């Protein structure tokens, strides 16, 4: 449902 | 938010979205109270009846948002959490008494046209504004109906309700750490917070100094926008000594 | 902070949002 967020915030 | 409307751009620049990393989904609302501190409801982070007990690394905070689902490039800012603090006397077993939590961000967020902190009330502002009939404003990305979800942040204005009416509307035990808001059946107008709006702010604009103050936190309700029921909010001023203690010792 | 509660796109520019007057009118 949500647009993917940048990978930098999930690392 | 049931029976609200789309927020204007920049209308609630203290609004925060609590976001689960995996699966990626909205968890709750919250509010920005300084460049490093976010205020929310404790049940957004800890609610054992629903097997909820989040740790810092489970979560992100998204600030400056308007769209619910879009990644708002160049506008929103996403922050990691350094530490969660839940009120030590938060009562998740019975009635959500003291439903309040603080989150410290790993790094300060930069303020902008879309990102700006709300004030917390002093005793005098609370005494002056927390009166039956006086209206505040609730905002969130939660459900549009009890039984879908909005494209953008929703906002509704609601009146504070007399404490005997709040108490007489429910079998749940109400405490001095709560207040209720919403229209009565005979008033015609409608509106409420709902699931997904948890932790979002109930704000009032002081007519004395023209600043917005966060008087409440979306805490609980029986259904959403039901006639004769009201929404219940954590009484921020009553718990401000704890807020100040946390920030002074962990800031 | 010292600037809390004053919105960049509203109070800081002396612009009102479309429903804040409803709040003021209730502060009776
Ligand atoms: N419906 C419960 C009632 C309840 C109250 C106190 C203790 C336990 C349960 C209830 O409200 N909860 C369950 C835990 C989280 C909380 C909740 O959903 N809050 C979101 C705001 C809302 C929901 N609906 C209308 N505003
Ligand atoms: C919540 O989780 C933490 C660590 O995951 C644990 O120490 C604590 O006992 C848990 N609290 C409850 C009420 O289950
Ligand atoms: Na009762
Ligand atoms: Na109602």
């Amino acid at each position: 449902d949500f647009e993917e967020i940048p990978e930098e915030y999930l690392q | 938010i049931v029976e609200g409307s789309d927020a204007e751009i920049g209308m609630s620049p203290w609004q925060v979205m609590l976001f689960r990393k995996s699966p990626q989904e909205l968890l709750c609302g919250a509010s920005l109270i300084s460049d490093r501190w976010v205020l929310t409801a404790a049940h957004c982070l800890l609610y054992p009846p629903w097997d909820k007990n989040f740790t810092e690394n489970d979560l992100l905070v998204r600030i400056g948002k308007h769209s619910r689902t879009r990644y708002e490039r160049n506008i929103e800012k996403i922050s990691m959490l350094e530490k969660i603090y839940i009120h030590p006397r938060y009562n998740w077993r019975e009635n959500l008494d003291r439903d309040i939590a603080l989150m410290k961000l790993k790094k300060p967020v930069a303020f902008s046209d879309y990102i700006h902190p709300v004030c917390l009330p002093d005793r005098e502002t609370a005494a002056s504004l927390l009166q039956a009939g006086y209206k505040g404003r609730v905002t969130g990305w939660g459900n549009l109906k009890e039984t879908g979800q909005p494209s953008v942040l929703q906002v509704v204005n609601l009146p504070i309700v007399e404490r005997p009416v709040c108490k007489d509307s429910t079998r749940i035990r109400i405490t001095d750490n709560m207040f209720c808001a919403g229209y009565k059946p005979d008033e015609g107008k409608r509106g409420d917070a709902c699931e997904g709006d948890s932790g979002g702010p109930f704000v009032m604009k002081s007519p004395f100094n023209n600043r917005w103050y966060q008087m409440g936190i979306v805490s609980w309700g029986e259904g959403c926008d039901r006639d004769g029921k009201y929404g219940f909010y954590t009484h921020v001023f009553r718990l401000k000594k704890w807020i100040q203690k946390v920030i002074d010792q962990f800031g | 902070e010292a600037d809390c509660g004053l919105r960049p796109l509203f109070e800081k520019k002396s612009l009102e949002d479309k429903t804040e007057r409803e709040l003021l009118e209730s502060y009776i």
